């Protein structure tokens, strides 16, 4: 992975 | 004249030591190990990757996880490791085994924050389902599940006697909770509600760090409901970027930023005091070494690697 996008 | 002498350096001089590949898929999140030793990678690839840390030598991928990996944790011991996934499980590891000892499920959306508490023997989580859980590290049972904040849970972090969680959200809030009963003590929305991206308790436990999506990081003194310092010059309106309190030698604030780089702030006076250069797209996580003046610096899709950076103060 939500944090890399 | 003959007795002019070099001045006592004010700021830092990290410079590139190593680089750091392995991951086929951008990198979520670094943390060194307490003992110092090693640094732990989690990435989008599914994958854990552990590395030497003064040397930056591969050591082991760890591997279980379904779907990417947003962020991974030690505990006290360095032991073992928790890890926060998109296929919506914590997983407990056991590094030198590299097996997963535990699957924390529960969270019905992508977990997306993970740490132990000082003690180990918990895990708090933070989720994209707008919950934050706290988990038995023996039994991987979800102990509470906190009605934590309206939109996703952008981080979570215990402070240094385990009694308070911090968490963060896109809702704008950072709340401080109490452990034991998951009672909320303080809700901080003083102004505006951009998206809190990343907090963290200050080592003293007295301060929070709070990154939010409009380019800017705060010191808040929590007791007291004030911010204490602002951190500008970078850029931030996008990701979730790791910020972190270097204490190893001069006091300095460091984060990612979606420019490329990394930022170096003096913590005190808030002036930039360094900038470093080598990454080939977003800086999303930088960790500082727990007793060397060691930074590392993990990057996303166009670069995939991490950096170790070292300097003399």
């Amino acid at each position: 992975x939500x944090r890399a996008x | 004249s003959a007795t002019q002498s070099k001045p006592t350096p004010v700021k830092p001089n990290y410079a590139l030591k190593f680089t750091l590949a392995g991951h086929t898929k951008a990198v979520s999140s670094v943390k060194f190990s307490p003992n110092g030793e090693w640094l732990a990678s989690s990435s989008a690839d599914k994958l854990i990757k552990i590395w030497g840390a003064y040397d930056g030598k591969f050591e082991k991928t760890i591997s279980g996880h379904k779907l990417g990996i947003s962020d991974v944790a030690w505990s006290s011991d360095s032991n073992l490791l928790v890890s926060a996934s998109d296929d919506k499980t914590l997983k407990i590891w056991d590094v030198s085994s590299g097996k997963c000892l535990k699957t924390l499920k529960g969270h019905s959306n992508y977990v997306f924050c993970c740490n132990f508490n000082p003690q180990s023997n918990l895990i708090v989580s933070g989720s994209f389902d707008e919950s934050v859980r706290i988990w038995d590290v023996k039994t991987g049972k979800c102990l509470k599940t906190l009605p934590a904040h309206s939109d996703p849970v952008s981080a979570v972090h215990f402070n240094r006697d385990g009694s308070l969680i911090v968490s963060s959200s896109y809702d704008g809030l950072c709340r401080i909770w109490d452990t034991a009963s998951g009672q909320c003590l303080k809700t901080l929305i003083d102004d505006d509600n951009p998206p809190v991206s990343f907090v963290k308790f200050s080592p003293n436990g007295k301060y929070i760090l709070a990154a939010t999506l409009d380019n800017t990081l705060k010191l808040w003194d929590y007791s007291k409901g004030k911010c204490l310092k602002t951190y500008t010059g970078h850029k931030n309106e996008k990701y979730c970027i790791f910020a972190n309190f270097s204490v190893t030698g001069g006091k300095w604030i460091v984060s990612g930023s979606e420019d490329n780089l990394v930022y170096i702030w003096n913590l005190q006076t808030k002036e930039i005091v360094q900038k470093l250069q080598g990454h080939t797209d977003v800086v999303i996580s930088t960790a500082c070494h727990p007793t060397e003046n060691i930074i590392a610096s993990a990057a996303l899709e166009n670069d995939k690697t991490i950096k170790l950076w070292k300097s003399d103060c």
